[PDB]
């Protein structure tokens, strides 16, 4: 709403509890002998393409 | 309790059975 | 909204040194209803932006030519 | 219920060196029946505690102590 960065950046980390981390990371994180490992189910049905 | 929750979610909760 | 917090900045310029010939043309600045800090930063403000103007004069003034044709003869 | 042994910090040093400050700060030793070599002890801390405040004292002189502006004027 305003151009301004440094009060951007000061509005989103002022004593964040709850850093939820996007699913993408989550899927970059663990390597291929897990992914295919029906406990990443909520990861694996959706990736479909 | 809750970290029992996550130990049930990251495993599993004939097929010749074998146990360790 | 809000900006960094300021510098530190030490002393007053205009306070101690009265030689450089950017001191008639910093007297024009003057309050009208504001306080004296802001009012002060300002003063530091225009006081910054005229030692860069006279540096860039200074500048461009030595290097029209930093050689030249005429210093021949001397 | 003990402590190390002492080291060897020979001498009466404040008596070969009156030249230096402080000693007037130093001569306020009351001895309340103190024998006298834990009372040479006590002076020797408290000695060694006014050289450190003296120096920390110099040293803070020494900081603020920046080359001004007023004095570069010479």
């Amino acid at each position: 709403n305003h151009m301004n960065v440094l009060v951007i950046v000061d509005e989103f980390y002022d004593n964040k509890y709850a850093a939820p981390v996007t699913d993408i990371a989550l899927k970059c994180g663990l390597p291929t002998e897990d992914f295919l490992h029906p406990s990443n189910y909520d990861l694996l049905r959706l990736e479909l393409h | 309790q809750q970290v029992n929750d996550y130990i049930k979610a990251k495993v599993g909760a004939q097929q010749a059975t074998c146990e360790i | 909204a809000r900006r960094l917090p300021k510098p530190t900045l030490q002393g007053r310029l205009e306070a101690d040194f009265p030689d450089s010939p950017l001191l008639p043309k910093f007297q024009e600045l003057n309050q009208n209803n504001l306080p004296n800090d802001v009012f002060r930063e300002a003063q530091r403000s225009y006081l910054v932006f005229l030692t860069s103007q006279f540096c860039y004069e200074e500048y461009v003034q030595r290097t029209f030519g930093v050689p030249r044709r005429q210093r021949a003869i001397d």
